[PDB]
């Protein structure tokens, strides 16, 4: 998943 | 960060928390008026924060200013994450002081092994979640393309480098997306991806600048 909030899986 | 320390306030002060009420995504200052982030923080209404330490709190030396422009990639591929960068250009310029400074861009890549300083302020739990207040570091090496191919098979392009752990533990996390890899004082990577966090063969995913410095050179200057 990317590591953004919320990640993006 | 997982198994990363507190880094001290303003200790990375090229470290922006991208804020849309929240942070989302972390970025790094790279001129007075530009954040280096990732694709995939891209929204609208981001606020950048400079200066942030505690980003729950109004410290000191905050500079919020809203992004003007956010410039993902025109490749940026949401899918396979390649090209996972975006410039945010800053409504106005920052205000450069000790706390709140650019990181230099690479001139050149990056090899395996090199120590890079990772940061954000993304989750600091390999499982759950826990979101700290003040910023998270992270030493952490490059990885072999070999070793980052072997983690991530058939997912790694050129535009991505592993950095980390492989023993797990230690590893840029959910909410450090967008921010930075520092290496030899060079914006090396940008926190993208990975398998979750700080597991084992599951190293962190990061976008490798030194790709894009001339796309973000003249992205920059043509904006
Ligand atoms: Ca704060």
């Amino acid at each position: 998943c990317t590591k953004s909030i919320p990640p993006q899986c | 960060i997982v198994g990363g320390y507190t880094c001290g306030a303003n200790t990375v002060p090229y470290q922006v928390s991208l804020n849309s009420g929240y942070h989302f995504c972390g970025g790094s200052l790279i001129n007075s008026q530009w954040v280096v982030s990732a694709a995939h923080c891209y929204k609208s209404g981001i606020q950048v924060r400079l200066g942030e330490d505690n980003i729950n709190v109004v410290e000191g030396n905050e500079q919020f200013i809203s992004a003007s422009k956010s410039i993902v990639h025109p490749s940026y591929n949401s899918n396979t994450l390649n090209n996972d960068i975006m410039l945010i250009k800053l409504k106005s310029a920052a205000s450069l002081n000790s706390r709140v400074a650019s990181i230099s861009l690479p001139t050149s890549c990056a090899s395996a092994g090199t120590q890079c300083l990772i940061s954000g302020w993304g989750n600091t739990k390999s499982s759950g979640t826990s979101y700290p207040d003040v910023l998270k570091c992270l030493k952490a090496p490059i990885l072999s393309d070999s070793s980052c191919k072997s983690a991530y098979p058939g997912q790694i392009t050129s535009n991505m480098f592993c950095a980390g752990y492989l023993e797990g533990g230690k590893d840029s996390c959910q909410g450090d997306s967008g921010g930075p890899v520092v290496c030899s004082g060079k914006l090396q990577g940008i926190v993208s991806w990975g398998s979750g966090c700080a597991q084992k063969n599951k190293p962190g995913v990061y976008t490798k600048v030194c790709n894009y410095v001339s796309w973000i050179k003249q992205t920059i200057a043509s904006n």
